[PDB]
């Protein structure tokens, strides 16, 4: 059993990859940079391992497959769809926008079915049940 | 441009005579360093790429630093290096000379902090080659000396300097090697000792030999080496891949 | 990797090992056998690029597809250079007893991956060298992009530095335990080296 | 019913060729004789990897063949691609036909890198009546994917043709020389068919095949080297090969071309030497005898002398059409000779069709 | 039943070779005689580390051997890889067969770095009838993994062959010279088989083996050094070895090659010297006598003179085929002599098969 990473931390890293890849850096050099700029070890550690698969010649989608607990099937398939169609840059931009919307939506239920769904049923009928 | 790189098949285009190209072929084999000078769009880069491409470079480690790709070479032992964000030309040359290049090609010297590394590479005894924007000898030398290489280091370690031109006669578009053997420096001087091997007469569109003798290009470690140069002198298919393929042999 | 039946690979001692530039890289022990080659051409429908390999190395790769290694890797007490090589080695042997319960002395590869001029210019380019007597010669050693990248980090790290897309060129020195040095130039990715990552070593 | 079918060169890759021989009457006598023949270069993309990728289009071509021919006949023998067939020897025990066919399938099973999913056919390298049950069985198996056969029957079905025999080229090319081979019954002969997709070697004692081997190298490789070294299109590099290499005025071009094709000449010579050495195992001590060439790739100028000196065997072009009567008023022997190598198979399964 | 089986060189690594001798009749007399032989380069990847990674393909090769041979026979003796077998001496006490086999297994148990998980066989270095129970037992054990044997029986089962003997090469190579060795009954002889995967030394008094030792070094190492020093493929480096090293025109190439192979020559000489010194323990005071060479790695030009001067022993090539009748009308003695070293084992377990 392994967990994913925080909504914040997926966000930062998907943004910064989308940014570097759309800059025309090589994918492996993009990977190196975000690992080397990371503050949490678990991120720098994974991203070295994702990069290690990319330097063996695997796609980014197949390299992220080593962390299925962090990048779900829907994420990889978006990457792999971008790689198959020659649009890796624009699907990473999409994924970065997705991850940003996901983190913002998380903070913002919780502040004051996942946790958001269970907490949102639970808040929507609490009062009317009291009543 | 239009490219895919011009070859020595360009004695078709009357630019350089076959004899001179053999002399350069020789020259490049024993690692005489050369700079191609010329005003803007006289053919510097093309000619350079032609001279490297025409040689068999399959047995030597060659080694190029450019601000962007322009150089195509049909050769295996070759490291191609391109300036990236925040790197000076000197970073790549400085770290490259570091390995073991038999031949170093600098796209064009424009920060002379790299120029300096280049002529340093010439004095260790590499075969260095590059391009420079200028139209004659005060043009270059001035241009080379103004970020701090001396003419003893450049002229003393630079072997040959070709000068390229565009000649127009109404609608012909002609690119010719207008002309230069750098002998060395002089103690107490004017410095740059230059022996002009070939000039180009535009009036007849001809390349003349102007006081060059066989005793000049002797510079050989010996008899057998010098003999090899002579044979290539007179003894030594348009595509680059095939041409390289046939200089290789 | 993909072949026809595993049985056919083992019988003919051949193994596909990649697909590049519309061609199937096929490692083959008997490249003079036109029957086997034409069988592979017909069964795959793919144009082949033949690479000769030692028979037992091909067989080994067929059966593996580097496992015993995939586990001995997760042993931090091995890579650690702070530990004397004399002892480190011992751990690798005893740890290898896990599979079959002996000590293997001298696993060539298991050691080869844990413990005058070399020119490594790009991806899928045969290495060149300068021999003490023969000078510039081509070599039977090539690495595709993944292997290149891995070498490249290996050499970089042993020399004490961290090459990356942020710092793509690297001019360090390896200290062989025998006090012997070597100058290493090195480049990751293709950002400065379009022909891919690359390294040179002046011993 | 007993029909005189027809013959196309369906796996020509460079060219779809077709031949009609039949019982020709002259002066109250009748013998097999050439009636027509036809040739059209194969449009690209119709065949990929030995399979018919564009059946309907190849149909259009074949029908062009038939109308060009001016032929009534709509039955055909044809051939599979050398790249589409596994040919190899097999040792078994002599028994009832059913037990041999099943046993044959069983032994082929491992030697076929596909499921069956395979069409299989054998013939015995020696006469079965000459040995008893349980002893001295030797069949050679021809094996093929359904998708290939089905592609071909597709093309044929649509040209309005009906197939009766789907033969293989390395042996169909021999039917023209089978009488002349049967003249020396103990001589070992090699037969090379250098095509555009493949080069076959079959080597025989008499007209008894001893073995066959198929080499990926062919004329396409020569054309492709010419194309590489002069960034030419395939067709123009092909013409440069043909007329470039053989004209009386070609004195300046065998340097430019030969230097282009020299690596292919070397690799072909090495692959043929290798095949010959891999055969040569019971007659330790002996040498070769004589050999013939077929296929248009053979027609490379001087290639016959090169193969002769390099393989240690006299390699000669041969005229297939000597096996059939040829009316000089409808065909002149000179050209007929000129396209004999391309057409060897094209009249091959053609004598198969009035068999 | 009493069959005359066949003989392949299954662990040739460089080459699968096969031999058929049998009772040949001439003028009402019958003796063992060569009937056929066959050789095909081992398809690579077929053998790795002395195991058949791949029964099925090797099968295809073996069947090529049999049809090339033109042989009826489907029974075979073969051999395991020198890298796949542990051969070593063992001292015990003479008793009942069962007690010896179990005792033998028990003593081998420590000397085998695998579980058993091992196929074991012994033979006695001296005649058991010459000693009483409890005294003077000496067997030598041959030991092997099941996975190897099972790989080999796989290959054999599929070629349609039936094995009766799985022998070992260091002793199978001797059966050709056993009579000639039995001529001097007190002479100490060495026999080197320099193969492509391994070099064996067995040293004897008469045709009584005294010991065997297997060295990882072989002809593969020479080829690999050539390949290293001229970044060549394995096959071309092999050809450069063969014809490069022995042609009359090779005057310029023994510098380029010999400088490449010199480290291997040194290391081979040192490993052979080492093995000989590790034997030489009871005859403190003595010298050697005479020795023979087998295996294609022996055929390195001048290697025999080098080993002769370097080891202090007359090392000579030998013709195995002298042990069998050879019809001059079917084989010429010159070549037969030429491939004698490669084929020594190939006719070795071959005299084992009409035993």
């Amino acid at each position: 059993g392994f967990g994913g990473v925080e909504g914040k931390d997926i966000l930062v890293f998907t943004r910064q990859f989308a940014t570097m890849i759309d800059a025309g850096l090589p994918l492996v050099q993009c990977l190196d940079i975000l690992a080397s700029q990371m503050d949490n070890p678990s991120f720098k550690k994974v991203l070295f391992a994702i990069k290690s698969k990319v330097e063996q010649g695997s796609t980014f989608a197949d390299a992220l497959k080593e962390h299925p607990k962090v990048f779900d099937e829907l994420y990889v398939q978006l990457c792999a769809a971008g790689e198959v169609g020659g649009i890796l840059d624009a699907i990473l931009n999409r994924l970065a926008a997705y991850r940003e919307k996901n983190e913002k939506l998380k903070s913002k239920v919780k502040s004051a079915l996942v946790a958001i769904g269970v907490t949102a049923v639970l808040l929507l009928k609490v009062t009317p049940v009291f009543e | 441009l239009d490219k895919s790189n011009l070859q020595l098949d360009m004695t078709k285009l009357g630019f350089d005579a076959q004899p001179l190209a053999w002399f350069k072929e020789a020259i490049d084999r024993p690692y005489g360093m050369v700079l191609v000078t010329g005003p803007t769009g006289s053919g510097k880069t093309t000619t350079l790429y032609s001279a490297l491409s025409s040689l068999n470079g399959l047995d030597t480690n060659i080694c190029t630093a450019e601000d962007p790709v322009e150089f195509n070479f049909a050769g295996i032992n070759q490291v191609q290096m391109h300036d990236d964000i925040g790197l000076n030309f000197a970073a790549a040359l400085r770290s490259f000379l570091r390995q073991d290049p038999d031949i170093i090609m600098i796209g064009e010297i424009r920060d002379f902090e790299t120029a300096e590394i280049g002529v340093k590479a010439a004095l260790t005894g590499h075969l260095v080659l590059s391009t420079l924007h200028t139209n004659d000898a005060p043009g270059t030398v001035s241009r080379l000396l103004n970020m701090g290489i001396e003419p003893f280091l450049v002229t003393a370690s630079l072997n040959l300097i070709l000068a390229q031109r565009l000649a127009r006669r109404l609608c012909p578009a002609c690119k010719k090697p207008a002309e230069c053997r750098d002998c060395n420096d002089r103690g107490y001087r004017g410095r740059v000792a230059i022996y002009e091997v070939m000039p180009f007469w535009d009036g007849l569109k001809e390349l003349v030999i102007n006081g060059a003798s066989a005793a000049e290009l002797k510079q050989e470690a010996i008899r057998l080496g010098m003999s090899s140069l002579r044979m290539s002198g007179l003894r030594k298919a348009t595509t680059l891949e095939e041409v390289v393929g046939n200089t290789a042999p | 990797i993909k072949l026809v039946p595993k049985e056919v690979a083992e019988k003919h001692l051949v193994v596909p090992v990649n697909r590049a530039g519309p061609s199937l890289i096929v490692a083959m022990c008997d490249p003079s056998n036109i029957f086997a080659v034409d069988d592979l051409k017909f069964l795959t429908g793919y144009n082949i690029e033949t690479v000769v390999a030692s028979e037992v190395s091909i067989r080994e790769a067929i059966e593996r597809y580097k496992g015993p290694s995939l586990e001995d890797i997760v042993g931090d007490v091995g890579d650690d250079i702070e530990v004397t090589k004399e002892e480190t080695e011992n751990i690798d042997e005893m740890a290898k007893a896990a599979d079959d319960a002996p000590v293997v002395k001298l696993v060539n590869l298991i050691l080869m991956d844990a413990i005058s001029d070399i020119h490594v210019e790009p991806y899928e380019k045969d290495f060149r060298v300068r021999f003490r007597i023969d000078g510039v010669m081509y070599e039977v050693m090539r690495p595709p992009m993944k292997l290149r990248n891995a070498i490249t980090s290996r050499l970089k790290i042993m020399a004490s530095l961290d090459i990356s897309e942020r710092r793509l060129p690297q001019d360090g020195r390896i200290k062989i335990k025998m006090g012997g040095g070597k100058e290493m130039d090195f480049r990751v990715s293709v950002c400065p080296t379009l022909f891919g990552e690359k390294v040179v070593m002046r011993l | 019913a007993k029909g005189k079918l027809v013959l196309g060169l369906d796996i020509g890759s460079t060219s779809i060729k077709m031949i009609l021989l039949k019982e020709q009457r002259k002066r109250g006598e009748v013998i097999y004789a050439l009636q027509s023949f036809g040739m059209k270069p194969l449009p690209p993309e119709a065949i990929v990897d030995g399979a018919l990728m564009n059946s309907t289009a190849i149909v259009q071509a074949v029908q062009d063949l038939m109308s060009e021919l001016k032929v009534k006949g709509k039955d055909v023998a044809i051939g599979v691609s050398g790249h589409s067939v596994i040919i190899k020897k097999i040792q078994m025990p002599r028994m009832s036909q059913d037990e041999l066919e099943e046993s044959i399938q069983w032994e082929a099973e491992q030697y076929i890198p596909f499921d069956v999913k395979d069409v299989n056919i054998d013939t015995q390298i020696l006469d079965g009546g000459g040995n008893d049950a349980t002893g001295q069985m030797d069949v050679l198996l021809v094996a093929a994917k359904k998708d290939m056969i089905n592609d071909y029957t597709t093309v044929v079905s649509e040209a309005g043709l009906a197939p009766v025999v789907v033969d293989v080229d390395a042996f169909a090319v021999q039917n023209m020389f089978s009488v002349n081979y049967d003249v020396p019954e103990r001589e070992t002969v090699v037969l090379i068919n250098a095509g555009a997709s493949v080069v076959n070697i079959n080597i025989i004692s008499n007209g008894a095949t001893v073995f066959t081997r198929d080499v990926t190298i062919g004329g396409n490789q020569f054309t492709e080297e010419i194309q590489k070294q002069l960034n030419v299109s395939y067709e123009e590099a092909e013409a440069l090969k043909i007329g470039g290499n053989g004209a009386d005025a070609d004195a300046v071009v065998p340097q430019d071309v030969e230097r282009v094709l020299s690596s292919v000449a070397e690799q072909v010579a090495g692959e043929i030497q290798r095949s010959l050495d891999f055969y040569a195992g019971t007659a330790a001590d002996s040498n070769f005898s004589k050999v013939y060439l077929s296929g248009g790739t053979a027609k490379i100028p001087a290639l016959f002398k090169t193969i002769e000196a390099r393989t240690g065997v006299p390699v000669e072009i041969l005229n297939p059409f000597r096996k059939i009567e040829v009316d000089n008023r409808k065909f002149d022997p000179a050209f007929v000779m000129d396209v004999a190598p391309m057409a060897a198979v094209a009249v091959g399964l053609a004598l198969r069709r009035p068999g």
